[PDB]
């Protein structure tokens, strides 16, 4: 789906959703009085896979899976992780999501299903007790993340403009499927809500270049774009993989969930 | 829900803007193809606006699709989304426009009337087109398809900041696969007829070649009276009827279009050996030697890869001919044309 393609500079993406990192970190702070920094960005982790399996188990391409990991994000950029169940805001995230498509419609029955089997199958060490929600409960958390986003529903990811540099490269073939992964990789962090996509895939770019000992540097050259920014996220690359290196999601995961601040309940 | 944190739940629900607490529409349906004409309930605008109360419950995908896509876009030409208005308790979802206060529906209806009562100003004609074109063209640079152009859809705007400039509206946001297949023909290219299985630019402008025509005549020139399958034979009948029946070397590809067997069972070239679009324009006072002529005969190609692209459209030396379109398309002089009136049917 090409709808608002070349549109980036005038989106509400742009506009409204490329946040300052000082803001976000700020927001955060109500979180990291119970969960500390390391164990905030093992959450993020664990539910970017969360939604990734989801979405394999539903059949959604990429790019659907990571507008509901974008959707995923910008919710808990704004508020606490006791405001609404991330558990139920993952498969909500993907069935808004893939709504946005027109090709193809997510059963409420398929939805619901997915949730279940996936996490029981893919996540039991993180969760022994089944999947407790119903499609009610979808269908009213997608009222608040709808109003959450102010309707902002058209998200822009790397994997067009990587697949363009790519081509122009001439080198399809031996960088594309290291790159694209990379990209997947880039929405274990909070990359997606500080930079523009093109600029991500730049980076991703140059890291599959460094793994695979090819040597672009003519090519990064002849672009016109602000390398200190390209940097800056090769930087979080690179961090990215030393952290993924040393957290063992599997082992640690109940115990940092059991860490998350939990809903005041109703008196 | 009760797993939700109580705090954040009250204060959302005390700050959330309710549609019946700033807006006042009770008793103000204008359509429902639920369209009310609301005014603001603490009187700092006196505006007119448009609340579309959005059919069904929740968010379906063509809701979804809808407020995507308005969210985003923003042209003078295209209708422009102020607010979206999520209603919790009965999950309904609604959507506030500026108001427009006339249509090309309802215009022309007006001149069709009128010739009873006894033409469309041409300075206007070609402004409308123009403005048409502007907003199809910045959809179409967007790869957003209308998929349903015709005159009720061609808003124009009233008294106002905006007098007379077009707004196009209710473009046909979701449709499955992108698909014509899946659930008036008077607007519809012959390539849909002969069963396309996807909507394009090019069936989009034949539309406007269609509008333009009408605004010419004040006449549907596809007119025609009124299922699941493509294939309109009464409608094929009318188009070949106009246009006369397209000759091998202006639509090569026919043979491919899953309904050409068809089309040769039941159609003769024979039959409209007289027809042709000069003759039909010629009777209703339109010079085949005329600029407006040879634009609307490119719109109006058959073969949907000769018809002439929006950008092209707009480049036409028609627009350069005097008189030059104006940004008001009732260039400063007096509307005749009367408001919507309010429904209280039940
Ligand atoms: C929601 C709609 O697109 C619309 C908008 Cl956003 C803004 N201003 C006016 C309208 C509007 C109201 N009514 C009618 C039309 C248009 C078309 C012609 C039919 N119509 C009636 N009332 O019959």
């Amino acid at each position: 789906d090409k709808a608002m393609a070349g549109n980036f500079w005038q989106s509400s993406h742009y506009l409204q959703w490329i946040l300052d990192k000082q803001d976000l970190l700020k927001e955060r702070q109500k979180d990291l009085k119970f969960l500390s920094e390391e164990e905030y960005w093992k959450l993020q982790i664990f539910f970017t896979n969360v939604i990734q399996a989801l979405g394999e188990h539903l059949k959604l391409r990429q790019q659907v899976i990571a507008t509901a990991t974008v959707y995923f994000k910008r919710f808990y950029a704004r508020y606490s992780l006791k405001s609404i169940d991330p558990v139920l805001m993952a498969p909500t995230c993907v069935f808004l999501a893939s709504k946005v498509e027109e090709f193809g419609v997510v059963s409420n029955t398929r939805l619901i299903a997915a949730a279940t089997s996936v996490l029981k199958t893919r996540f039991s060490y993180a969760f022994p007790k089944e999947f407790p929600y119903r499609m009610n409960h979808i269908l009213e958390c997608e009222f608040y993340l709808l109003e959450l986003m102010d309707c902002c529903l058209i998200v822009y990811h790397p994997y067009r403009p990587l697949l363009q540099y790519v081509q122009d490269m001439g080198q399809e073939d031996m960088l594309l499927p290291l790159a694209w992964r990379i990209v997947n990789d880039t929405y274990r962090t909070d990359l997606c809500l500080l930079y523009p996509p093109f600029m991500i895939a730049l980076a991703c770019l140059h890291v599959a270049c460094v793994v695979q000992q090819k040597d672009a540097r003519q090519w990064f050259a002849e672009l016109s774009v602000d390398m200190e920014k390209i940097l800056e996220i090769i930087r979080v690359i690179l961090k990215l993989y030393e952290q993924w290196k040393n957290f063992d999601e599997r082992k640690e995961m109940a115990t940092i969930l059991s860490k998350m601040p939990k809903p005041k309940p109703p008196p | 829900d009760d797993k939700m944190d109580y705090d954040f739940k009250v204060k959302l629900s005390s700050e959330r803007e309710r549609v019946e607490d700033l807006f006042e529409y009770e008793g103000c349906k204008v359509g429902r193809g639920h369209v009310y004409k609301a005014k603001r309930k603490d009187g700092k605008d006196d505006k007119d606006y448009a609340l579309k109360q959005i059919e069904g419950t929740g968010i379906s995908m063509s809701a979804c699709r809808e407020i995507a896509l308005l969210r985003e876009l923003k042209h003078p030409n295209v209708i422009s989304l102020q607010k979206v208005f999520l209603s919790h308790a009965d999950r309904k979802v609604w959507l506030l426009f500026d108001y427009a206060e006339h249509d090309l529906w309802h215009i022309i209806k007006f001149h069709r009337a009128s010739k009873a009562n006894k033409q469309l100003p041409r300075g206007m004609v070609k402004s409308l087109l123009y403005q048409i074109l502007d907003g199809i063209h910045y959809l179409h640079a967007n790869w957003v398809l209308h998929r349903d152009l015709k005159p009720a859809n061609i808003l124009v705007m009233g008294e106002g900041p905006e007098r007379g400039r077009v707004k196009i509206a209710d473009m046909g946001f979701a449709r499955l696969f992108n698909s014509p297949l899946k659930p008036t023909f008077w607007y519809r290219a012959p390539e849909l007829l002969l069963g396309a299985r996807h909507y394009t630019k090019a069936i989009d402008i034949w539309a406007i070649g269609c509008i333009f025509a009408e605004l010419l005549t004040s006449e549907p020139i596809f007119h025609c009276r009124q299922t699941s399958n493509p294939y309109h034979h009464d409608q094929l009948d009318r188009i070949f009827n106009v246009m006369g029946f397209p000759a091998d070397k202006d639509w090569e590809d026919i043979k491919k279009m899953p309904e050409h067997s068809t089309l040769m069972k039941d159609f003769r070239r024979n039959t409209y050996t007289n027809c042709s679009l000069i003759k039909y324009m010629e009777k209703h006072k339109v010079k085949p030697d005329s600029k407006a002529f040879h634009l609307l005969q490119k719109l109006l190609t058959m073969d949907p890869i000769k018809r002439i692209t929006s950008e092209q459209a707009m480049q036409d030396p028609y627009f350069l001919e005097d008189p030059l379109p104006t940004s008001d398309v009732f260039a400063g002089c007096q509307i005749p044309y009367p408001k919507r009136e309010f429904l209280t049917e039940e």
